[PDB]
């Protein structure tokens, strides 16, 4: 779920 | 940005917009004339940059830019380990000429202070689900370190800081990273990661800690 806030969001919980 | 409010338009003229093929990734920070710092996450194999914005649409903007760029720098130890180092720096393709909407800042020296309130800035999603049409504005608070560590261990890595989590709900969110965070002035931080979703009380977002990348970042200048 610790998702980078772009844009699409890179989520690697 | 969630919970914020449009900037004063031009208050921000470090603010670069990342885009390609006509829409917004990422945002970046003018830190030198042909130098746009983003984060490494935000790393493409070349850029349009949007300078002296405020809409995102540089034809209905006196003084923008938009600069092409082919060249970026990613730190050499992004993600090793995961999520840690996060940024880049982005060589324009020609230096911009530095005016009263299009400006360079400085990058702080000194490490974040637990309690300050610092400013983001960004394009990303609003608390409603929707995107901008201008640049927003928002203050969030920076967390101790003790604190960011039990959100983000065993991830939280010292080349990260925490911000945000109030009340208030105010934080960055999707297509603000690698904007700015501004601390006594300074670039302090750019926006990295959360947990989903953006604006959860008690869980701040983390940033890139650019304290410990001023060396870094004047040398790859210089090189």
């Amino acid at each position: 779920g610790r998702c980078t806030k772009s844009i699409p969001p890179i989520c690697f919980d | 940005i969630i919970n914020g409010e449009d900037c004063s338009p031009h208050s921000q003229p470090w603010q670069a917009a990342l885009v390609m093929e006509n829409e917004l990734f990422c945002s970046g920070v003018l830190v030198h004339p042909q130098w746009v710092l983003s984060a490494a996450h935000c790393f493409q194999n070349s850029y349009t940059i949007g300078l002296g914005l405020h809409s995102l649409e540089a034809d209905q903007e006196p003084g923008s830019q938009m600069v092409e760029a082919s060249l970026s720098v990613r730190h050499p130890e992004y993600n090793r380990p995961l999520l840690a180092n996060d940024l880049m720096l982005i060589k324009l393709d020609e230096s911009v000429s530095e005016s009263d909407t299009i400006r360079s800042i400085s990058i702080a020296s000194q490490c974040p202070t637990a309690g300050n309130s610092c400013l983001v800035s960004g394009w990303g999603l609003l608390a409603n689900g929707r995107m901008p049409t201008v640049l927003q504005c928002v203050n969030v608070s920076v967390v101790s370190e003790e604190v960011c560590s039990k959100l983000y261990d065993p991830l939280y890595h010292p080349s990260m800081f925490c911000a945000g989590g109030g009340q208030d709900q105010k934080d960055s969110c999707n297509g603000d990273s690698g904007g700015p965070l501004i601390c006594n002035g300074y670039l302090q931080g750019l926006v990295s990661f959360g947990k989903a979703p953006c604006g959860q009380v008690g869980v701040p977002g983390v940033y890139t800690n650019l304290c410990k990348f001023t060396e870094w970042i004047e040398k790859t200048v210089q090189a």
